[PDB]
């Protein structure tokens, strides 16, 4: 079995630094040339960016560079830019004249460091046409702050809520690095209707943010 | 070639 | 411009096989070497198998069991053919050139497998509506919820592909009760919600499904 490791897994750097990614085969790779660099931005299939170990394609920003022999390939971004955010991955061609293989390294994560930014915040109440199905989601949009850590805490009438809230998190936007948060509170439409005030808190660092909404009244 | 196989 | 278009269903149950094809437009599959790869939600690239130029398959050790990679000469198609599948082999397939030595490099654009005896359902969309009177500063935030639909993928859109600085569009998540929700979301200046017109374009493919909502203030 043919195996390529890519060290570090993953990475964080600011914009403007230099970033170094290796990677290393377990044996020969095709000619000793066929090795080439992909990178994967969140929801997309993967972009080529380097082949033959350093011919960067057509199109492809001149800050990414390959490099390395043998068994030992690097990729460099010499810049970072924060729309560089993505998993990089190292692919070589292996075999003989009667066999053909290709072995894809793990993967590197590229994350952006950058300064804190608080989230605004915003809560939805349940929709009239979802009331009429016998459930109620209530929904607080954290937008546009970083770091990823965040705490949401649901109350309904002052009652902390647990086990009844899933949140879901975008990955760094590839312009202003920050990440978003959705959590969304499930009752019943029975249950939902028995109390009157709906507020999400939000903790980050020093600050707590709560927004609330009287059921009714908008 | 430009592959392994052939 | 060259394309390689792929197709073949996406919800497969467990013990039965998945069929995928790549169509090729531009070019000719029977003069070049192709591969199969897959990606499991959240993990790396894995390669399944290559297809010469020459038609021989060459299969990685963990797929040569259960994969078949054939070609179709007169339709100008290659195709995946893998059985006795479980839950491990969800994945997004993709057929790909990848170019790892030379500088012609095609990849299909992607298709999710999922492998499970769950049935399709198409979703149900929910306004996230803004309020009338603001309650935030020049910036208001309004979306869909798409609630209960199964297996992924849906895609929203905002105003037909107009609308798309401000978007997100979280991961979904799975219920408790088996079936997938996710919310799409835009900030938008609060002085529009007036004068622009706000509609989000769902489409669920594995149900033939697409729903258009008008998100309108309270």
């Amino acid at each position: 079995d043919i195996q390529m490791t890519q060290s570090p897994s993953s990475l964080s750097a600011s914009v403007g630094d230099r970033v170094t990614i290796t990677c290393r085969a377990s044996q020969s790779v095709w000619r000793n040339k066929n090795v080439a660099w992909y990178q994967q931005k969140p929801g997309k299939a993967p972009k080529r960016l380097i082949y033959a170990i350093a011919s960067l394609y057509s199109g492809v920003p001149s800050r990414f560079s390959g490099s390395g022999s043998g068994t030992d390939f690097t990729l460099t971004i010499s810049s970072l830019q924060p729309e560089d955010f993505a998993t990089y991955y190292c692919v070589g061609h292996y075999g003989s004249e009667n066999d053909a293989y290709y072995a894809f390294g793990q993967g590197t994560k590229v994350e952006i460091k950058r300064t804190v930014a608080a989230p605004s915040v915003f809560i939805f109440p349940p929709s009239d046409e979802q009331l009429k199905s016998g459930t109620a989601s209530v929904v607080c949009l954290l937008n546009n702050f970083y770091p990823r850590e965040a705490k949401v805490s649901w109350y309904v009438d002052n009652a902390l809520q647990s086990g009844n809230s899933q949140e879901s998190v975008t990955e760094q936007d590839s312009k202003d690095s920050t990440y978003s948060l959705s959590s969304t509170l499930t009752l019943s439409k029975a249950d939902y209707e028995k109390h009157k005030v709906y507020a999400c808190e939000v903790t980050q660092g020093t600050t707590s943010v709560t927004k609330s909404f009287n059921r009714g009244e908008c | 070639a430009g592959x392994a196989g052939a | 411009e060259v394309q390689l278009v792929e197709s073949g269903g996406g919800l497969v149950q467990p013990g039965g096989s998945l069929r995928l094809s790549c169509t090729a437009s531009g070019f000719s599959i029977d003069s070049y070497g192709f591969s199969w790869v897959r990606q499991a939600p959240g993990k790396g690239l894995e390669h399944i198998g290559y297809l010469t130029a020459g038609g021989r398959a060459f299969y990685a050790s963990w797929a040569k069991s259960r994969s078949t990679i054939t070609r179709n000469t007169n339709e100008n198609t290659v195709t995946l053919k893998m059985n006795s599948l479980r839950a491990e082999d969800t994945a997004v397939y993709y057929c790909a050139k990848l170019g790892t030595g030379s500088r012609f490099a095609i990849w299909g654009q992607g298709t999710l497998v999922t492998v499970s005896s769950a049935s399709t359902k198409g979703p149900s969309v929910f306004p996230l509506a803004p309020s009338s009177k603001s309650t935030s500063g020049g910036t208001a935030a309004l979306g869909c919820l798409v609630k209960d639909y199964f297996p992924e993928p849906v895609t929203v859109s905002w105003n037909s592909g107009a609308l798309t600085s401000g978007v997100h569009t979280f991961p979904a998540v799975l219920q408790s009760s088996g079936l997938y929700s996710l919310s799409s979301v835009v900030t938008v200046p609060s002085s529009s919600l007036g004068t622009q017109t706000y509609i989000c374009n769902v489409n669920h493919k594995p149900s033939n499904t697409k729903v258009d909502k008008k998100v309108e203030p309270k």
